[PDB]
């Protein structure tokens, strides 16, 4: 299901901005 | 926030005659059996609301008057705004007058310290940025709005910034102390909030975007992250490190990966519809659980954005998709927010039927989650983070750099 991959994927923690 | 006059096609001044004959005309469009094209049934239930309320001289002067009184309510806004704006506070507090406590957060360019006045007691959030690193980062003017803008306005969802001040090494923003944690904290514990508890969350962003956009303010960088939720269960916005004054369209790359508007990420001069985008992502990963974009690498997750294809839960209710296929609309000609009637055709959307805006303004409704507490100092609600020693060189940077903070 699409919230199992997410919770077993790479970006389930905080996220900070881009400084590019 | 209704425009009457509007939805039957109308002038401020129009007789009783012409009201009735727009009533009418208007009517027989939008007619059960005459139209059953999707929400026209809405729309016959609108124009008769409409008439009743102007085809009555007592209730069209009540609602003429309400017009007046919320023009009235801008222009003082707009008036406590640029008196601050035109000429900041400065210099209102300093460090040693602060016991710092414990790390709150950490984002991509600062620290954010839970800190106690030793002389009133009274408990702040002090976000900490070194200058030399904000100077590498590129982030001058982005921390001179930042500064200069969350303290010029007001409004009951932004969290306030009560000093500021700067040494020969750091700056320091001490805002009021938010002690519910962020959004995002929750949300990924809970898993999901339920389409009532979102849109309770959602409903106060909506009037702190019709806020600050009625000031040409551009916010930037909605994500649960940035969102607080106080002792009452309502928002506070924080991070206005991206908060900008437009008028016309801005051309900076900024925000976060997951919640980047397509305009953005294409390189466009863009404008307010980029907060309105946002907040499609935002109710998306509230009803969800996970954001509508996603992947291991922001270079895919960019290419999913600018597709804009977009898949929801097989639980959301049909008016939640039909908010958001006009929220995440990649066109943002087309977007919900950015059209002729402005934030009214998000208020007025169905999914938003059962809010009541003014009560959401004034914080009358109770909140769906009430964050626990065990003390004014209590921080659980935070993660923990590595604690870090704030160092003050006996010399001056980048002092030109920072004149005006
Ligand atoms: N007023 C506040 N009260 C309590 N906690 C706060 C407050 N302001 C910020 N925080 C916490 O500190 C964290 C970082 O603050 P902020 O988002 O302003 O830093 P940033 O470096 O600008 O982050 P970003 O990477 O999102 O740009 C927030 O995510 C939040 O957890
Ligand atoms: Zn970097
Ligand atoms: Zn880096
Ligand atoms: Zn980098
Ligand atoms: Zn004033
Ligand atoms: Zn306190
Ligand atoms: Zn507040
Ligand atoms: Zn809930
Ligand atoms: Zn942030
Ligand atoms: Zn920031």
């Amino acid at each position: 299901t699409t919230y199992a991959d997410f919770i077993a994927s790479g970006r389930t923690g905080r996220r900070n901005a881009i400084h590019d | 926030g209704k425009d009457y006059y509007q939805t039957l096609g109308l002038a401020r001044g129009a007789s009783d005659e012409e009201i009735k004959r727009a009533y009418r005309r208007q009517a027989l469009r939008y007619h059960p059996d005459k139209n059953k094209e999707p929400g026209a049934e809405e729309k016959f239930k609108e124009i008769a609301e409409a008439y009743d309320v102007l085809s009555d001289p007592r209730k069209r002067e009540i609602f003429d008057r309400y017009g007046e009184e919320v023009k009235e309510f801008l222009a003082k806004a707009k008036e406590d705004f640029l008196k601050k704006w035109e000429s900041p506070a400065q210099n209102t507090a300093h460090l040693d007058q602060f016991e710092r406590i414990k790390t709150l957060g950490t984002g991509s360019f600062g620290r954010v310290m839970l800190v106690k006045h030793k002389e009133t007691g009274n408990h702040y959030a002090m976000k900490i940025l070194d200058k030399q690193k904000v100077v590498k980062l590129k982030q001058i003017e982005h921390t001179l709005n930042e500064k200069r803008i969350l303290q010029a306005v007001n409004f009951p969802f932004l969290v306030k910034l009560e000093f500021s001040f700067k040494d020969n090494s750091n700056l320091y923003m001490v805002m009021e102390y938010v002690p519910g944690g962020e959004m995002f904290s929750h949300l990924r514990r809970i898993g999901r909030f339920s389409e009532p508890h979102a849109r309770f969350y959602a409903a106060q962003i909506v009037l702190t975007f019709e806020y600050l956009h009625s000031l040409d303010l551009i916010y930037r960088d909605l994500k649960p992250e940035n969102l607080l939720i106080d002792q009452q269960g309502y928002i506070q916005v924080t991070d206005f490190g991206f908060a900008k004054r437009v008028k016309g369209r801005t051309w900076t790359l900024c925000g976060t990966p997951e919640y980047l508007a397509p305009e953005i990420i294409l390189s466009k001069g863009y404008n307010k519809a980029v907060d309105w985008w946002a907040l499609g992502v935002l109710i998306y990963e509230m009803a969800a659980g996970y954001p509508p974009f996603f992947a291991d690498q922001p270079i895919q997750i960019y290419e999913k954005i600018v597709s804009g294809k977009v898949r929801f839960p097989s639980h959301f209710s049909s008016d939640l998709k039909d908010l958001l296929r006009n929220l995440l609309q990649v066109d943002l000609t087309k977007r919900f927010g950015n059209l002729k009637n402005g934030v009214n055709d998000i208020k007025n959307h169905k999914w938003f039927a059962t809010t009541d805006w003014i009560a959401i303004y004034q914080r009358k409704v109770e909140a769906p989650f009430i964050p626990k507490f065990k003390g004014p100092g209590d921080t659980s609600n935070f993660d923990d983070y590595e604690e870090e020693e704030i160092r003050v060189s006996i010399n001056e940077k980048c002092g030109k750099e920072f004149s005006e903070f």
